[PDB]
């Protein structure tokens, strides 16, 4: 899956 | 703007440990009652020393005092603003029209902005400025780039969602191998790209590509001191038994992957469950 | 002891910032200047600033200072022993003389000296002084406390390979339920005594103590910012499933266990798959 | 399992 991040 | 003296003095007292087990040979009695009184502002070196001193880990103690949420600054305001907008869409103008213009400020902003461009990809909220830039924009930020850190990985992660391979492979490309880690966090962005790459490379087709992350990943596990992700170790593996499918037509592989993704209902992870069979059906077609 | 100021100097000429872009509205220019030179030490509160200057993660930042290993104080280095010395254990004798007696200086000594432990229960190697403290020690360590910190479920998960369950209950007790998360470590921690303690009371049939921990782990997993084991939540889920299987006697429990195991060999964890298959092996008996 | 765990 593309996932998104904001760490 | 963090209380740290206050959460030294709560850990001291909770240890039963006297001020002076604690600033003796480090500096002045009336300085670390200021320290405890959170009016003299606290050096690094200093709070790693008295870490060692109580035996209660250094980013804990930071956690602690208030680094743990995201909130410290205006930037994770903005990232958790995000999930707001996803689900409440009719919250997107107003918001973007405020990010849009500070995107190219920190890799901060601009992961955010990529976030914005997702939500408006989603919903079919239009988003005339963005295919009008982001190759300038990434031009801008990558043409005379040497290292990368933690926010690069995030923004590629994300980029990943709005561009099409081919104009962000070039971009991967110098990233990679990794070969020391810088935390949990920068852990989480580096596996993220590959995750998020070898999925599309598979959806696409790429099988040569495919590869090249699949083996990129195997590396990460051998780096000292890297925090593999359990849940992404699960997932990469059901797409690289995919590819194992894909390319040797042995139907052994396809059930393993199918095994996997069954792994996640059977241990709660109900909606990535979801997500990952729709993904499995789409596979077995195209993208 | 660490080098940030050259850091910061790094990672802002490889942004192309310019040394005004960071210590404006903070420091002089000759001040900052002495950070980067590392002459002058920073204070969390300025580094927090910069950080949000470069837009690069300030734990990061940290990391690439040199705080990302453990060798960074005494401590650390004796915790990287372990491992040394679990491998060859002819080590041993001349360490532990070195460790048993700081033992109860700092709750870091404490977790470092039940590892000692641990090496000398596997390789029979006699160990008197703590059959003779323990006790006392714990009574020493924890009769008085009120609030607890990732080395002390650390050190409950440690202990709790080296006593008695029944020993050691009456402190776990205590530390729980969490209510807030305190780094990735704290996470690390608090799952493990979770993890270690459900493993033990499946092992003795203690289905009552069993279920109190499959119930907290649950529960982790519902606390904001909490960052959860993949490869704990799997552990743990075989042995929730198997304390289905030993409550319920139904079979399928008992394949999903299984089956769970197995994901450990198709993802490539060899030695821990095999672990599991032992310990199933072993819950199927005493 | 029961691991043992050095943080």
């Amino acid at each position: 899956l593309v996932t998104l991040v904001f760490v | 703007m963090f209380k740290i003296g206050s959460v030294l003095k709560q850990i001291r007292q909770e240890l039963n440990y006297h001020q002076i087990d604690l600033y003796s040979g480090i500096m002045s009695k009336s300085v670390y009652i200021k320290v405890e009184a959170d009016s003299r502002p606290i050096s690094v070196e200093e709070l790693s020393k008295f870490s060692e001193r109580l035996g209660v880990n250094f980013f804990e103690i930071l956690n602690r005092a208030g680094m743990n949420t995201k909130s410290v600054n205006e930037t994770g305001k903005e990232k958790l603003l995000i999930s707001k907008i996803f689900t409440n869409p009719d919250l997107f103008d107003k918001n973007f029209q405020r990010i849009e213009p500070k995107r190219l400020t920190s890799l901060q902003y601009f992961s955010i902005y990529l976030g914005y461009i997702s939500i408006a990809h989603h919903y079919n909220i239009e988003v005339p400025t963005f295919n009008k830039t982001i190759t300038s924009d990434l031009k801008h930020l990558y043409d005379k780039r040497t290292t990368f850190f933690g926010i690069d990985y995030e923004i590629v992660s994300n980029l990943l969602n709005v561009l099409p391979y081919e104009e962000v492979s070039s971009i991967i490309k110098p990233m990679y191998p990794i070969v020391d880690s810088f935390g949990k966090d920068y852990d989480l962005t580096i596996q993220t790209v590959l995750k998020n790459a070898l999925t599309i490379s598979i959806m696409n087709r790429n099988l040569k590509e495919a590869q090249y992350y699949i083996n990129q990943f195997e590396h990460l596990k051998t780096i000292k001191n890297i925090s593999i992700n359990g849940y992404y170790d699960l997932e990469i593996n059901y797409l690289k038994q995919i590819y194992q499918f894909l390319t040797d037509k042995n139907i052994d592989s396809y059930l393993n992957a199918v095994n996997i993704i069954n792994i996640f209902k059977i241990i709660g992870k109900e909606d990535i469950h979801r997500s990952l069979v729709e993904e499995l059906t789409k596979i077995s077609a195209k993208e």
